[PDB]
């Protein structure tokens, strides 16, 4: 992870932004999958802003993406 | 309006058009405006999977059963 | 229903409900239980939307017109962030790949068709290898259609 | 009487302790209800302190007192 | 089968939502 971060985990790319692949891998799998369990691998190295605003989700479990779209999966189980 | 607009005071008349609950003040605020002098054309804005088209289900409702003004008891309803 | 009717039958600015509203009313009563549905269900979301076929049928739905879309996940997502108003009309219906064991049982009950399709036999081992080889070598493939192919492919292969 | 006058009893049931900032929130408050606060600028605090001391519960709380709705606060991330 | 306020509600939306939390099974 670097400070791009977006489209590779929950944001996706802000809308009007080529690439409307968005969040693929995190947000939209649970977009598509109300719930799961997700796993935070070496979060020491992850990147710090990303850190940062993944705490929308850890409390306050919210999802917001650059679709524009929530999801708020606080249904969801993450380990780090 | 054949074939042109339908007639939603008559279908809720015959029924099919289910009665719309809590949307009396979205009911009234529209007739607040239908009758303005100024402006007066409401329109319904919000999140879809609201009601917004049964409120004006709701609207005819009120017309068939005279809740309204009289510019309006004596009107009809189309969609 | 779609594309064909939908899209490569349009020549004037109407078309989109020339034929397509037509049809959404033809169907509504009467003809028994009609139920139309769309294969490739991403197109109608409009590109920019302006109705292109996409509103109108949500605008009547408030009775009959039952329809059965399908679209991935992504394309999901994609009518969705490009539309809006489907969405409120359309049951999302999740489907999850089926484990090998299960997948091969849909291979044994395809095997047949498989064995007069190129008149060759099939081991049910063959069916059993070729879910589980999925699994391990076809990763951007999803266990039905990639044990199918290996199935249909090892067939054809011995068809020529 | 409740709504701003005695906001400092409806404060500090609902944010118990901190009574130093629930007393400078209260000030500030009706001068921005009494149009005291004059129109060239709004009201505007710096809320410091330790994690869970409460001073995103207080700031919250005054959203919830002052529109009857807690929700009614906008949030800015200010970190990303 | 008067509709069930849980076991209708829970099944039907968990079919759709998943939701395997609101099942309350009985191999718990
Ligand atoms: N308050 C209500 N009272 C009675 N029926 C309601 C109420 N709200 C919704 N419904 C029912 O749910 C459905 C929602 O209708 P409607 O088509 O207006 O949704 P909508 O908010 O208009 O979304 P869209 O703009 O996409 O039609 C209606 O068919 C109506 O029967
Ligand atoms: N004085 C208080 N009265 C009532 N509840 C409190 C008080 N202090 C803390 N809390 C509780 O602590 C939480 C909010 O704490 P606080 O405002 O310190 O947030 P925080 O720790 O700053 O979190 P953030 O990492 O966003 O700043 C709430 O859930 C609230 O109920």
């Amino acid at each position: 992870l670097s400070e791009k971060y977006a489209v590779s985990k929950l944001l996706g790319t802000t809308a009007g932004y080529v690439g409307y692949d968005e969040g693929g891998f995190l947000t939209n799998q649970l977009q598509y999958k109300p719930y799961s369990v997700l796993l935070f691998d070496e979060v020491e190295k992850a990147h710090p802003d990303v850190l940062t605003v993944m705490l929308q989700m850890l409390d306050d479990g919210r999802i917001t993406s650059g679709q524009g779209k929530t999801i708020d999966c606080s249904n969801c189980i993450v380990i780090m | 309006l054949s074939k042109y607009a339908i007639d939603m005071t008559e279908q809720a008349r015959q029924g099919k058009l289910d009665p719309v609950i809590g949307r009396e003040e979205e009911i009234r605020s529209t007739i607040r405006v239908l009758a303005r002098r100024i402006k007066s054309n409401p329109c319904l804005i919000g999140e879809p999977g609201i009601g917004k088209t049964a409120i004006i289900e709701g609207v005819a409702q009120r017309i068939i059963d005279d809740d309204v003004p009289t510019i309006l008891q004596g009107a009809k309803l189309f969609s | 229903l779609d594309l064909a009717a939908l899209t490569a039958g349009a020549k004037y600015k109407g078309d989109f409900e020339e034929r397509f509203k037509g049809v959404l009313k033809e169907i509504e009563e009467s003809k028994t239980l009609i139920v139309l549905f769309i294969d490739e269900i991403h197109m109608l979301m409009g590109n920019g939307k302006d109705d292109a076929a996409n509103i109108l049928k949500p605008a009547l739905s408030r009775g009959q017109l039952k329809v059965i879309g399908a679209t991935t996940n992504n394309e999901y997502r994609s009518i969705v962030e490009k539309d809006g108003a489907f969405e409120r009309r359309f049951q999302k219906i999740e489907v999850a790949e089926p484990s090998v064991r299960q997948t091969v049982a849909i291979l044994r009950g395809l095997q047949p068709k498989y064995e007069i399709h190129h008149g060759v036999r099939i081991l049910d081992s063959a069916l059993v290898t070729a879910a589980q080889l999925a699994k391990r070598y076809l990763p951007y493939r999803r266990l039905p259609d990639s044990a199918l192919d290996l199935v249909d492919i090892s067939c054809a292969g011995v068809a020529v | 009487n409740e709504k701003l006058i005695h906001m400092e009893r409806d404060l500090s049931s609902e944010v118990v302790g901190q009574m130093d900032a629930i007393k400078a929130v209260s000030n500030a408050v009706r001068l921005s209800r009494s149009g005291l606060a004059n129109p060239r600028q709004p009201a505007s605090f710096l809320f410091l302190g330790l994690s869970g001391s409460g001073k995103t519960e207080l700031a919250k709380k005054v959203a919830g007192f002052l529109f009857n709705d807690e929700d009614m606060m906008i949030r800015v991330d200010c970190s990303e | 089968q008067n509709v069930v306020d849980s076991d209708t509600i829970s099944e039907t939306a968990a079919r759709l939502t998943g939701i395997p939390v609101k099942k309350l099974s009985e191999s718990e």
